[PDB]
């Protein structure tokens, strides 16, 4: 439950930071 | 208005970038985390990431700065492709489904210290159609994001 969402939020964040760079 | 449970989940995610547990993400912690996830970030690309989220000029992102970042507005179209982009980050072998091994690969890059039993229970609980892997729909569903799929 929380594990799935925790991973989601970390990988989503990675994706947001990448978006900021470009 | 976020519940305690939604804040907690963001915080646990924050914890994976902040490996030394200082309560901040530094530029070197950010760089190590992005490489691991397979993005090839550039030194100057990291300076922009840091500067855009740190609002108090500390050179670091604390949980509250990270929490704005992770709760900023997004349209439904942007949010769908967000989930999708994350699903494809897992799908490494491009098979259309998230397998035990995808997950194991991703938990390890984020520095989760998970046993195979714990990974398998993560696979088991998402599965639904009993095929042993996690398709797009049941990915959307365990993220509690059904109306987007
Ligand atoms: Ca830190
Ligand atoms: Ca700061
Ligand atoms: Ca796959
Ligand atoms: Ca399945």
């Amino acid at each position: 439950k929380r594990r799935w969402k925790k991973n989601f939020i970390a990988v989503s964040a990675a994706n947001r930071f990448k978006k900021i760079s470009s | 208005g976020l519940t305690e449970e939604q804040k907690q989940e963001i915080r646990e995610a924050f914890d994976l970038f902040d490996t030394d547990g200082s309560g901040t993400i530094d530029a070197k912690e950010l760089k190590v985390a992005m490489r691991a996830l397979g993005f090839e970030p550039k030194k100057e690309e990291i300076k922009k990431m840091i500067a855009d989220i740190d609002k108090d000029g500390s050179g670091t992102i604390d949980f509250e700065e990270f929490l704005q970042m992770m709760t900023a507005k997004m349209g439904e179209r942007d949010s769908r492709e967000e989930i999708m982009k994350a699903f494809r980050l897992f799908d490494d072998d491009e098979t259309g489904k998230i397998s035990f091994k995808n997950l194991k690969r991703v938990a390890k890059e984020l520095g989760e210290n998970m046993t195979d039993e714990e990974l398998q229970e993560m696979i088991d609980e998402a599965d639904r159609d009993g095929d042993g892997e996690v398709n797009e729909e049941e990915f959307f569903r365990i993220m509690k994001k059904t109306s987007l799929f």
